[PDB]
């Protein structure tokens, strides 16, 4: 652990749409085990379930395409990338130190 | 949709082994490393010029 350091940060939300599937010819979001997934879906009447952990049967909207379930796991931190979607609120959680930093020698 | 993005300038990791230094120079001192044989006494001495 020598100066440098750079900064991990709460990750945010991954959307997976293999949660959502349709059972009934109606959407069904199946979350992994033990994980929350927050599922926002636009028919009739916006869908905002978010504490859903084992399985949520959504017969509002007919379609696949109209929900997104994004998985959640804020337990976790990721280096604050750019090719990753930002958390909302606060995220800075911690420092990495860097390795093989550029060093004298002969 | 929208997407807010945000960029910085910061300093490199290697900055404290790898850095060029910026100094001002000016009224400049002078020293000499003198052996001085005197009277068949010698000695090595440093002198400021
Ligand atoms: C499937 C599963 O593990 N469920 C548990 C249960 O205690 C609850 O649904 C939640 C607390 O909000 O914590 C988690
Ligand atoms: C001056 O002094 C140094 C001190 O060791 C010595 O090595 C060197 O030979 C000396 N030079 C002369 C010309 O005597």
């Amino acid at each position: 652990n020598r100066g440098a350091y750079v900064e991990m940060h709460l990750p945010g939300s991954e959307v997976d749409s293999s949660l959502v599937s349709l059972s009934g010819s109606s959407v069904t979001v199946t979350p992994p085990d033990g994980t929350s997934a927050l599922v926002e879906c636009e028919c009739g009447g916006t869908k905002i379930s978010e504490t859903i952990n084992k399985t949520k049967q959504f017969s509002q909207c007919t379609k696949k395409e109209q929900c997104r379930a994004y998985r959640l796991q804020n337990d976790k931190w990721v280096y604050n990338s750019d090719k990753l979607p930002k958390a909302a609120g606060a995220t800075l959680k911690g420092k990495l130190h860097v390795p093989f930093l550029l060093a004298d020698g002969k | 949709n929208t997407q807010v993005s945000k960029a910085y300038v910061m300093k490199s990791d290697d900055c404290l082994a790898d850095h060029a230094e910026a100094y001002k120079a000016h009224t400049a001192s002078v020293q000499a490393f003198l052996n001085i044989t005197v009277g068949e006494h010698s000695i090595v001495t440093t002198v400021y010029v």
